[PDB]
């Protein structure tokens, strides 16, 4: 399986921002899609993770206000692989959050450790400047 | 709170276990017209003993799930069951093994014949 | 006390249903029935006796009937297929008086092996085959059959001799019995047994009265769906058999000519010896006393009143004459000398008959057969078994009922066998709470 | 005594006799219906007690308990003062609830099995 | 090996290949093609009844309590397991296998007595 | 508009040896002329 992301940009401080995740090479409807941040400052930080499946989301305290998770109806391949976007909206963007934000593939289809990221894209950078 | 029939089949293979009852019911319940209709009631018959002659020769029959002696090659798959029970559905699994289905078939029979074999010594000892 | 769903198997429980019956025969002409088809049966069949066991039957809804009758027309049918078409019989005829009227002299241009040549054939038919072509010249006829079918000739080869079938239920399924001493075909019977297969049942096919099948074992047993509704069919079973001897006293000379390759037509050439109608003979002591003792059952249901018994009042002569088999020829006899008597509670019988060569047992429109003609005297017996009786209703006078013999529905004459049996399904399996509860590992 | 002798016994009586019952061109066409027919009968009572677990044994004791709405009678009252053809009228409405729940028992009770022989 | 390819084996070492025989045993001209799959099936369920009735399904090889009768023959296990094949066995006893069945049907019905209680 | 044609012909009969004449109306479309074109007769498609 493979992730892609938007790619870099710069933005103003208070500005939202949208990055896209698309995916191939397996049933997006079948694995949660996870957002992780990494900054300097912090290290990684989970944003929380959506289940295309349901459309189900489980925001990280830190993020609940300004964090929005959305997902594209999957268009099938092979009768076992699909394609299909994940999206991240940030809004209210500070000097703080800027650092590498990656989309993630979930680990299995059940069991206890099934929104584990076990893929994840090659990420890219968000930087806010005035 | 039964998913229907066949509604385990998108299911993980863990969890379709939970519905084998579902599928192993029905397997027989479900003029040019009246040949037709013989003919289907035939074809059904031989399809539900096909697999059953099979379960009698394993020693398996009677039990929806069914244990045995012979290990697992490594060949046939080389995945851990998490990713076995836990990410995939059976559709998936039946492929990935396909061409090895009527090896494990014969290994299994072979296994059953001299299990009884050795049970009827262990008596003849007694 | 904890109770717990137990699984058992074996368990003896029915309900009525709806199955294929197979024939079964004893191992032993070709016969019409194909009865050499039949699985044979056992050297000593079983039956069970259920104790405890009441049962409802209804003879009138018992779909063994229906398919038993299914079973006679297609038999019948079968054993036409490979037969001469006779096709080329229906022409016109000219007729003269031979040398009653119940016979004429045919002559008629058949056709041969070569379809560039025909042949003058003289035959004799019966007068019931033939119908005049109205030229009102006298002298034209054509065989009945014309306008409605064609027909085909049975072969020699055939026999329609009954023999017994056995009608046998697939495992999983059973036959119950009514053994009541005396039982009217409906409403429950105390004395059930159980029964892998019927008695053998006669195929045996009548229009008045019923002939060599089952008797009665104590007293005369009269059945009907409802007594009070005269249009219903009543069905009468004897104790003791009428013996009924039948006579065609005529020497018959068969003949036959080639119609085209491969087939043969067979007719009477002549009659050697005087020409003399056929008859039958019921003994008049015996008759008497087998419709008195039919009249005081029947007197039972009507409140004491005289019972009348008279002749059909018209019809098809299918319906209003006594029919039968009898050596293969086909026998039409008028019944109106036993069926005319009064009863007030304080030597033989001779019958007219008349034969046909074309019939249609089974009132079918579209179809037909032709018997050939069987050479020499023939000669038969019977036993009268049971009378198929109807009511004139309509009428409110209370001092006598008027009964008259036969009905349409052919259905009937196996109902006077299978009345005693009831198909239904086994079901093995049930559930019930014991304080038994299933072990488990661990 | 013989094939459904017991039919007018009580329950309990006729337990006895389960063995004794637990066996058992144109006329060959209905014969070869008659045949298939037989067949089907004789394996559809097969698949279900082969599902049950109870196969090989004319009675069978299984892990569900019995609901008081489908009889709300005692042991004594069914067992002997019963034929099994009342019976069989007084549960025709729950036989089939019944069956299930006797199937989905039966997958609970293999399902731990299996994972006592996985733990040794 | 293959179907049958022990019937010339002693019967000791022909038990080896019971799974062999005991697979295959299944798999106008419409009724006819159907008789004979009927027929494979029937021959197919009736020895699985046999077995049932004997309390044996599910086995291919099956202890039983009925007492081996020395009339039927006299010969020593080594005798019989080493120096024959089944098909002159089932010849010797070829006159006494229905009592045996019966024997053992018999067996099993006592079986299912004791265990009633 | 020959949607029509009024048919004549000597039919045969309940006895081989009689005929009868029959009157019918047939669709042109059925109807085939007979290849001696004399344009009076036909037959059957
Ligand atoms: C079709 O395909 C889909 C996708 O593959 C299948 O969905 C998968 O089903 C399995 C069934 O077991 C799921 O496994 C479980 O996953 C959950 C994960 O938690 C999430 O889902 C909950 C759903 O109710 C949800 O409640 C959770 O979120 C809420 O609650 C938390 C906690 O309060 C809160 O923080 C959130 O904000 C929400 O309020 C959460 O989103 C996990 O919890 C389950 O654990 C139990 O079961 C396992 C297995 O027995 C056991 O090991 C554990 O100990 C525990 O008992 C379980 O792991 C899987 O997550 C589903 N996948 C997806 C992507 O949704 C579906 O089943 C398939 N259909 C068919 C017909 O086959
Ligand atoms: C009610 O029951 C009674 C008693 O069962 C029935 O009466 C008996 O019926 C049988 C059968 O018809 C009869 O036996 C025959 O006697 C005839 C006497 O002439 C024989 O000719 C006849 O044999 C010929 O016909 C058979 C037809 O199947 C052939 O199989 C057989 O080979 C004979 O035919 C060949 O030989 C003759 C020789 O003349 C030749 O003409 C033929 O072309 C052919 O080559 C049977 O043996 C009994 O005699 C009857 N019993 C009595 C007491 O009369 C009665 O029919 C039943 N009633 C009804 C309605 O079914
Ligand atoms: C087997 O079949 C053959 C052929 O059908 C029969 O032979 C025929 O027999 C009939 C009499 O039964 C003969 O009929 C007579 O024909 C005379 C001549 O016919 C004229 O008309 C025809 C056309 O319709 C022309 O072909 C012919 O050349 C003549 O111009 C008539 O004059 C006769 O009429 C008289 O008798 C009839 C009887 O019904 C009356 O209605 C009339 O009013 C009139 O009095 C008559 O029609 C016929 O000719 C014979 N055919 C041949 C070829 O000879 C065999 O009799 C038959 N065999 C058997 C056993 O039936
Ligand atoms: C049915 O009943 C009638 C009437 O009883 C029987 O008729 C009788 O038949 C016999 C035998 O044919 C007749 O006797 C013989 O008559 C001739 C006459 O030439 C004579 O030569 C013989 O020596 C002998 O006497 C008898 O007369 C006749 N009776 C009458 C009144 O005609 C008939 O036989 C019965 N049918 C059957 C099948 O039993
Ligand atoms: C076909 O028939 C021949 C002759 O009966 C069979 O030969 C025998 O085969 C067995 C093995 O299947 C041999 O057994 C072994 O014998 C040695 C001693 O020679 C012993 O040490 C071993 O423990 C074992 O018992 C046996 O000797 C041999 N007999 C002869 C005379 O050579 C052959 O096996 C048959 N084939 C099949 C497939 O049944
Ligand atoms: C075949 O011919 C016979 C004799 O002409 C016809 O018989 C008469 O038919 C009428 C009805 O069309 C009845 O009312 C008469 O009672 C019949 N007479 C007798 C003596 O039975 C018969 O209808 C013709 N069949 C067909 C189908 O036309
Ligand atoms: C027709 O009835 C006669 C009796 O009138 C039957 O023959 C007698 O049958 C009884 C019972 O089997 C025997 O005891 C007598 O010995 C028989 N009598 C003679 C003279 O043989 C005869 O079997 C009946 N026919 C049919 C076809 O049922
Ligand atoms: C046959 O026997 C049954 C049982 O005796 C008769 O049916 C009953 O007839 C009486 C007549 O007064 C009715 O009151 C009952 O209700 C009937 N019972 C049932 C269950 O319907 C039946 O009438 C008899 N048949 C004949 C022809 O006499
Ligand atoms: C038996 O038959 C009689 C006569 O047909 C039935 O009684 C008649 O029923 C109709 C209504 O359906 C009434 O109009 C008549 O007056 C009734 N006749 C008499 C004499 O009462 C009777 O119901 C039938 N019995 C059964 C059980 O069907
Ligand atoms: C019917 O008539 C035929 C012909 O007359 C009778 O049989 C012939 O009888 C004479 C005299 O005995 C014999 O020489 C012939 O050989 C007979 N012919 C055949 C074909 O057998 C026949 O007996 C008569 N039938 C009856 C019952 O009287
Ligand atoms: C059955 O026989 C009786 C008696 O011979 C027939 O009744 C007679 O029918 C003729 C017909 O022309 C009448 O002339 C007589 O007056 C009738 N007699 C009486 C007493 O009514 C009866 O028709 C015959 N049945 C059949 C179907 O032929
Ligand atoms: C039998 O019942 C009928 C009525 O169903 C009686 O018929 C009447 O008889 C007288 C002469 O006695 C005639 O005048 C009437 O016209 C007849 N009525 C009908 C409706 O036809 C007959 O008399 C009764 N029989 C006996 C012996 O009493
Ligand atoms: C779960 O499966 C994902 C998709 O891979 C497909 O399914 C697996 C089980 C294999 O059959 C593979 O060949 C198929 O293409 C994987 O991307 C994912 O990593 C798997 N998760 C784990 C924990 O193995
Ligand atoms: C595993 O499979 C290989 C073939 O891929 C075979 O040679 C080997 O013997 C197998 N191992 C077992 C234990 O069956
Ligand atoms: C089965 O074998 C064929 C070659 O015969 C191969 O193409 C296919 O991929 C194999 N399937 C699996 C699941 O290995
Ligand atoms: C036959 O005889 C009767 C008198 O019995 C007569 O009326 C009739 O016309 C005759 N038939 C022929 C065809 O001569
Ligand atoms: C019928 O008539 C023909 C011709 O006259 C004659 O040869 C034949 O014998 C007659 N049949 C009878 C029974 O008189
Ligand atoms: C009918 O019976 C009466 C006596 O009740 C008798 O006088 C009359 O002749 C009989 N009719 C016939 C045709 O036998
Ligand atoms: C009996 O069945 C009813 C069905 O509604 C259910 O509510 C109840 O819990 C059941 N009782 C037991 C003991 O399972
Ligand atoms: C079962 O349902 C039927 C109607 O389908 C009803 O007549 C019968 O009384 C019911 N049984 C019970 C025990 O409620
Ligand atoms: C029918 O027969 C008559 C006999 O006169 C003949 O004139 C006419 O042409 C025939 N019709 C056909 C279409 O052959």
């Amino acid at each position: 399986g493979q992730l892609v992301q938007s790619g870099a940009e710069l933005k103003k401080p208070g500005a939202s921002v949208k990055i896209s995740c698309k995916t191939s090479g397996y049933r997006f409807n079948f694995y949660h899609i996870n957002w992780i941040r990494q900054t300097a400052g912090r290290g990684p930080e989970w944003m929380g993770w959506i289940s295309p499946y349901s459309g189900d989301k489980n925001l990280a305290p830190a993020f609940q206000d300004r964090v929005i998770m959305t997902t594209d109806t999957e268009v099938p391949v092979t009768s076992f692989t699909s394609t299909g976007a994940a999206y991240m909206e940030i809004r209210n963007l500070k000097f703080d959050d800027t650092g590498t934000y990656f989309c993630a593939k979930g680990l299995l289809r059940d069991g206890s450790s099934t929104w584990l990221p076990y893929l994840w894209g090659q990420g890219t950078l968000l930087t806010v400047s005035s | 709170v039964s998913l229907g029939f066949l509604g385990a089949a998108g299911s993980t293979m863990g969890a379709a276990s939970i519905t084998l009852t579902v599928q192993a019911r029905q397997l027989l319940s479900g003029t040019h017209w009246g040949i037709k209709q013989l003919q289907a009631r035939v074809l059904a018959v031989e399809h539900y003993l096909r697999d059953q002659q099979l379960l009698g020769i394993w020693g398996c029959s009677g039990k929806l799930i069914c244990c045995t002696n012979v290990p697992w090659n490594s060949s046939w798959s080389n995945k851990s069951l998490d990713e076995i029970w836990n990410n995939m559905t059976w559709l998936q699994w039946d492929k990935e093994i396909n061409n090895y289905t009527q090896l494990i078939y014969r290994l299994i029979e072979e296994s059953q014949n001299q299990q009884e074999k050795n049970e009827k010594e262990l008596l003849e000892l007694d | 006390e904890n109770l717990w769903v137990t699984v058992y198997y074996g368990v003896p429980v029915w309900r009525d249903a709806d199955t294929t019956l197979f024939c079964a025969s004893d191992a032993k002409k070709h016969n019409v029935w194909a009865t050499h088809a039949c699985v044979p049966t056992d050297p000593n069949p079983q039956e069970i006796h259920l104790d405890n066991v009441t049962e409802k039957f209804n003879m009138w809804k018992n779909n063994m009937v229906e398919q038993m009758h299914e079973d006679i027309i297609s038999l019948w049918d079968q054993s036409l297929k490979p037969c001469v078409k006779l096709t080329p019989l229906c022409v016109t005829l000219h007729c003269t008086n031979v040398t009653r009227e119940g016979l004429k002299n045919c002559s008629f241009n058949m056709t041969t092996e070569l379809r560039d040549k025909r042949q003058k054939v003289y035959s004799l038919f019966y007068r019931l085959d033939i119908v005049p072509i109205n030229e009102n010249q006298g002298s034209e006829y054509r065989l009945i059959n014309c306008n409605t079918s064609a027909i085909t000739q049975a072969c020699p080869k055939v026999s329609f001799e009954p023999i017994p079938i056995h009608y046998c239920t697939p495992a999983g399924f059973a036959i119950l019995k009514c053994k009541d001493e005396g039982f009217n075909g409906t409403g429950l019977c105390k004395n059930v047994s159980t029964v892998q297969c019927t008695h053998g049942i006669k195929p045996v096919v009548s229009t008045q009265l019923l002939l060599n099948g089952s008797l009665a074992e104590k007293n005369i047993i009269i059945r009907s769906e409802n007594i009070t509704n005269n249009a219903k069919i009543i069905i009468v079973q004897l104790v003791q058999p009428v013996t009924i001897k039948c006579i065609r006293p005529n020497n018959n000379t068969v003949k036959s000519i080639r119609i085209g390759p491969g087939q043969a037509f067979y007719y009477t050439g002549d009659i050697i010896g005087d020409i003399r109608q056929a008859h039958c003979n019921v003994t008049r002591s015996r008759w008497n006393k087998t419709l008195q003792e039919v009249a005081e059952k029947l007197r039972t249901y009507f409140g004491n009143k005289t019972i009348i018994f008279a002749q059909s009042s018209g019809g098809d002569l299918e319906i209003t004459t006594h029919s039968f088999n009898c050596g293969g020829e086909f026998f039409y006899c008028n019944t109106s000398g036993l069926f005319n008597s009064t009863w007030y509670v304080n030597d033989t019988i001779t019958l007219p008959c008349r034969i046909k060569q074309i019939i249609n047992m089974w009132q079918r429109a579209g179809q037909a057969m032709y018997a050939p003609p069987i050479p020499g005297v023939i000669k038969c017996e019977s036993n009268i078994t049971g009378l198929l009786l109807t009511r004139d209703g309509g009428k409110d006078n209370n001092v006598n009922e008027t009964f008259r013999p036969g009905g349409s529905d052919m259905r009937d004459n196996w109902r006077s066998e299978l009345y005693k049996y009831k198909v239904v399904e086994i079901e093995p399996l049930g559930v019930a709470p014991t304080r038994c509860k299933r072990r488990v590992v661990e």
